[PDB]
């Protein structure tokens, strides 16, 4: 049935989604609210211990069996973590789903959790971590979180050092019990018959509580950290806090986020329409990158800008993208430029949905969300009824709201908060 | 032949010397991979019971008669780990057969 | 409803000729967006030494302004329709796509012609340009793993225009004028050499529409008769040190000469490449993986990383291995690629051959999963094969590939062979170039 | 907070606060030693069950 | 009492780092010892930004996104 999605949620609170666009390659994937949100402080680093142990041996299947299997087949396994959620996805020829889907529900549901097991992994997690490092983008953001929250979203996606060598299995074996309920599943599948999904969905995730753990709400805090490594550029993110996901002022903050440019359109171009890019561009002569960064959540929302710039022109490098923002936030924008960063808004959306990946991802996290499919037309819809005097409002909002800075570099000309 | 076998484990001697059966069985690659799988407390045990084997053949001595390890408490700790271990090692000679 | 159905079912291509020669391509999904591109058969194959970096300078420049969009107004405009705009240029082709939605289609394929036929290089953008060049080869040369593909390619292509990089030398780029990418432009960017490749939400009759009404007035003919001509390249075996031992890691590529793109032997040397495969350190599979190259690099703890590649041109290739490792390893991981190149060559398996090909598969498919890499193998599709091969046609070759055959032709490119051999970095460990071909032979076969 | 004793220098050597006059820590609760070597009564405790394991099947 | 060591009593050898270029005739007490601390893993270099274009783009402007896989190589997206 390729002309609409099916949809429909277990009474045990699962969600089930599936197309059949015939697809040569069909794609499962569950998506489990099961995050580095969902930690405390005595177990930090446990979420990202569970990514790097989605191939260990489990209760049915072997990790050799599994990893052996899902290789001959060709297909691939594939965990995709953001601090709100997880999401496994198997892929693979439509006549082998049967088989991937009995791997990944016996590595998503039942895992046996050997303690040498993850006493050999714990050194993939310190590499892993080291490789995500590589870049200065991931520790900004890390801090950046870890300053505008207390709880529940300070939680870094990354394991931390003292917490490497101190993960156990019954850590891991509590986190899933705790986490990994029906209720906050959702098992969609791209190619794959309903009938089969609610098949493998009554056969594995019946035998799940409910639930499970609230969570800390994620008060926010604010503030400012300032590490200085001596980089040749220097990062900055100055962010305040905004809407969560699901409200028309979420919306009106994407859009400012596309208006003020939340990235390049043209390889080697110089964003004429990035508002934020020509106000930096207009006082300076050096390498640099200005942009808005938007992230919402569950419950809260982080809206503000990143640049990185030089050691020397940090300063205004900042100050010039701070009085873009402000002035923006006074109201010097026109209706052109909104329908324009409107235009963008969809057509990043589009191109989102466009892929495979894209599209199970959307349907996974709108599972996950709302518990009910949205529509990209409706979607489009709401975009293009987002209003201008909603962007001022929004602007408003982060030029008022209290601010966190998250900074990396040589930070000798860099400006602190109060400086702002 | 449960006095049978106990007569038969007084007579093999390794419990003389405050050993166990899965302390005594020879270290193949398998055994070496379940001794790397056996917890902390389990492997301190081995490894002193070893330890004293040693020391007491080297001295030409045994433990005494009361110190000797009983048929009815020789734990099979080793064990488990073992048959996991031949088990794994038997899937991937039959993958390997495929 | 089988894969076999499915191949089937996915929608065909749809191809046209323009009264100039343009070739027209075009394949329909169920997307509200496309992807439209034009592929122009160009590159540093074509380049003749003295414009060495003219279609770098002219990918660099194209949207920089036009005639009739001078300056950023063409930024502006593709911007305002929030369609994303991308190009590129490989060593026999040069690429400008842009993603946008399906409404756009008459703004997006004006926007292309404009690029690629009324481009205006003001001399001041040239001269800027230019400094940006320069910065991104420093930058370029900062990398690692491009510096030893291109020293690959200079030492396997040796005095032939296909050594040369896509950049170009440092001196040509101070010295090219306007006046040579003028000339590059009228004497590459001819119009039966092009293919307007569209994907996604587009129509070909409104395609065909929009491209005789842009796209008609190329003016393919040539200035004085001067009609350039492809030439095969000689692969040279030949070894390239570049030792830096204050580098971390050493990356070493190892190759031999390839079939090329109309050669059939493609499918079953990269099933070979699949059986193969490929390891890096955030690899979640361990020592457990089907690759035995991989399985040894985990239980050895040799290599960083290391990928197979199969790189084809006009009949010439470069198909080996590149890994990055560290300096008491790269003797261990020569020994161990040629093992396993040797093991593919001598004794082949059934099991390990259906893996390859069924991770071929996979890999072709999920590759073909989206309308930027459609449009991007369209565009390929017909500036090498001149047809757009099939889905089926993928799955039916691969049906063909058995073990034998994928020993007789392992046997054939990769047994006493000589390679060409590219290191980068701590490289003292890595082996003679007399051991790598004793090692490229075995004595008991 | 100025002087400690040293015992291999058997002198009123210099030392912080922490190690002077608070040389017991901060550790909440005292915890056990550790188990009596050599010891002439052994009381052994039952693991599991005997005809539980023995099982080669 | 102009002085840091008169002024905080127990904070003196905490806030005064004190090294000596010889040794001294008596020995002094915590001498100290570096438990062989580890080594970070080496990696591949990462290249540079010297221009505006390549320094284009690389601006976070999303949640961060892990990803990791079986046979498939880690990314990071912003």
């Amino acid at each position: 049935q390729p002309q609409d999605l099916e949809f429909t949620k277990l009474p045990n609170g699962l969600v089930i989604a599936s197309l059949e666009n015939y697809a040569p390659l069909s794609r499962i994937g569950l998506f489990v609210k099961a995050g580095s949100r969902y930690e405390d402080s005595n177990n930090l680093g446990t979420s990202h211990l569970l990514r790097l142990a989605s191939s260990l041996t489990t209760k049915g299947a072997s990790s050799f069996k599994i990893t052996r299997g899902i290789e001959a087949v060709g297909g691939k396994l594939s965990v995709t973590a953001t601090r709100e959620n997880m999401a496994y996805t198997v892929e693979g020829i439509r006549s082998d789903i049967e088989i991937l889907m009995e791997f990944l529900l016996n590595v998503t549901t039942a895992p046996e959790f050997r303690r040498w097991e993850v006493a050999a992994l714990r050194s993939q997690l310190k590499i892993d971590k080291a490789v995500a490092f590589q870049n200065s983008q991931t520790r900004i953001i890390e801090n950046l979180h870890d300053v505008a929250y207390k709880n529940a979203l300070a939680n870094p996606l990354y394991c931390p050092d003292y917490r490497m060598g101190k993960i156990t299995s019954e850590e891991l074996h509590y986190f899933v019990q705790n986490h990994f309920t029906s209720a906050r599943m959702a098992l969609v599948g791209l190619g794959v018959s309903h009938s089969v999904l609610k098949q493998v969905a009554e056969q594995f995730l019946n035998m799940r509580g409910g639930l499970g753990l609230a969570g800390a709400k994620a008060k926010y805090r604010g503030g400012e950290i300032r590490e200085q490594n001596g980089d040749n550029l220097v990062h900055a993110a100055i962010v305040a806090e905004s809407a969560a996901i699901g409200n028309a002022e979420a919306n009106a903050f994407s859009v400012l986020q596309h208006l003020l440019g939340a990235g390049p359109h043209i390889k080697r171009g110089n964003n004429t329409t990035s508002l934020l890019s020509q106000s930096v561009a207009k006082g300076s002569h050096q390498p640099f990158d200005v942009s808005a960064f938007n992230a919402s959540y569950s419950d809260s929302g982080l809206f503000g800008i990143y640049t990185i710039s030089q050691a020397a022109a940090a300063g205004e490098v900042i100050n010039a993208a701070y009085n873009q923002v402000k002035a923006v936030a006074q109201g010097n924008l026109s209706s052109a430029d909104v329908q324009a960063a409107k235009n963008k808004l969809k057509a990043g959306y589009l191109m989102s949905v466009e892929t495979s990946e894209g599209f199970l991802s959307e349907i996974g996290s709108q599972a996950l969300a709302a518990g009910s499919y949205m529509p990209p037309s409706t979607v489009l819809q709401q975009i293009d009824s987002v209003a201008d005097a909603d962007v001022v409002k929004a602007a408003k909002k982060f030029v008022s709201g209290k601010k966190s800075m998250a900074a990396s570099g040589n930070l000798g000309h860099t400006p602190f908060l109060d400086e702002l | 032949l449960d006095g049978f076998r106990k007569w038969y484990y007084n007579a093999a001697g390794f419990n003389k010397l405050g050993l166990m059966r899965d302390d005594t069985l020879h270290e193949t690659e398998d055994v070496k991979e379940a001794i790397r799988r056996l917890p902390e407390d389990l492997y301190n045990d081995r490894m002193f019971r070893i330890k004293r084997a040693l020391d007491l053949t080297m001295r030409h001595q045994i433990l005494p008669k009361d110190q000797w390890t009983k048929y009815e408490e020789d734990k099979f700790y080793l064990e488990p780990y073992l048959k996991e271990v031949i088990r794994e090692r038997k899937e991937r000679e039959e993958w390997a057969k495929k | 409803a089988t894969f076999a159905q499915a191949l089937q079912s996915v929608p065909e291509t749809q191809v046209s000729i323009l009264d100039n020669g343009l070739r027209v391509a075009s394949e329909q999904s169920s997307h509200a967006t496309c992807t439209v591109g034009v592929w122009i058969d160009a590159g540093s194959r074509y380049e003749t030494e003295k414009n060495n970096g003219a279609g770098y300078f002219l990918e660099h420049l194209a949207f920089k302004g036009t005639k009739n969009r001078p300056g950023n107004a063409l930024e502006k405009e593709v911007e305002s329709i929030g369609a994303h705009l991308n190009a590129y240029s490989t060593r026999e082709h040069t690429a400008y796509l842009i993603k946008a939605l399906s409404k756009d289609l008459p703004k997006v394929v004006e926007l292309l012609a404009d690029i690629v036929q009324n481009s205006s290089l003001e001399d001041s953008q040239i001269e800027k340009e230019r400094d940006v060049i320069l910065r991104e080869m420093q930058e370029n040369d900062a990398s690692m793993q491009n510096v030893v593909f291109d020293y690959l390619h200079a030492t396997a292509f040796q005095g032939t225009p296909l050594a040369q990089a896509v950049e170009g030398p440092s001196e040509n780029v101070r010295r090219l004028s306007r006046t040579d990418l003028t000339d590059y432009l009228n004497r590459h960017y001819k119009a039966p050499r092009m293919v307007l490749a569209a994907a996604g939400g587009v129509e070909h009759q409104q395609l065909l529409d929009l491209a005789q009404k842009h796209l008609s007035s190329v003016s393919r003919v040539y200035e004085e008769d001067a009609v350039p001509g492809l030439t095969p390249c000689r692969f040279t075996g030949s070894e390239i040190r570049h030792r830096d031992d204050a580098l971390p890691l050493a990356h070493v590529a190892i190759a031999v000469e390839g079939p090329g793109w109309a050669n059939p032997d493609n499918v079953t040397l990269q099933v070979a490449n699949a059986i193969i495969g490929h390891y890096d350190c955030t690899y979640g599979g361990g020592v457990h993986l089907s690759s035995p190259l991989a399985s040894v690099a985990v239980a050895n703890k040799l290599c960083q990383s290391f990928q197979t590649f199969n790189i084809s041109y006009s009949d010439t290739g470069l198909l080996g291995a590149h890994f990055v490792c560290d300096a008491m390893s790269i003797d261990d991981m020569v020994f161990f690629l040629q093992g396993q190149w040797m093991r593919l060559c001598t004794s082949a398996t059934e099991s390990e051959v259906t893996r390859g090909k069924n991770i071929l598969r996979n890999a072709l498919v999920s590759h073909l999963d989206g309308t930027t890499p459609v449009c991007e193998d369209i565009g390929r599709s017909l500036l090498t094969y001149g047809r757009r091969i099939p889905l089926a046609e993928w799955e039916s070759r691969i049906q063909e590939v058995d073990a034998q055959m994928l020993r007789d032709i392992c046997s054939k490119y990769f047994y006493d062979q000589c390679p060409a051999v590219a290191g980068y970095g701590p490289i003292e460990q890595l082996p003679d170039y007399n051991r790598i071909r004793s090692g490229m032979f075995w004595l008991r076969f | 907070m100025y002087y400690k004793f040293s015992s291999f220098t058997q002198k009123l050597a210099g030392a912080w606060a922490s190690e002077a006059y608070t040389p017991q820590g901060l550790k909440p609760v005292s915890x056990x030693x550790x188990x009596x070597x050599x010891x002439x009564x052994x009381x052994x405790x039952x693991x599991x069950x005997x005809x539980x394991x023995s099982g080669k099947n | 009492m102009l002085s840091v060591a008169a002024r905080s009593g127990p904070f003196a050898p905490v806030l005064s780092a004190t090294s000596r270029g010889v040794a001294g005739a008596l020995r002094p007490l915590l001498q100290g010892a570096v438990p062989a601390a580890s080594e970070p893993p080496v990696l591949d270099v990462k290249r540079p930004f010297l221009c505006r274009e390549s320094l284009s783009g690389q601006a976070a402007a999303r949640p961060l996104v892990a990803t990791v896989g079986l046979n498939v190589p880690a990314s990071v997206r912003f």
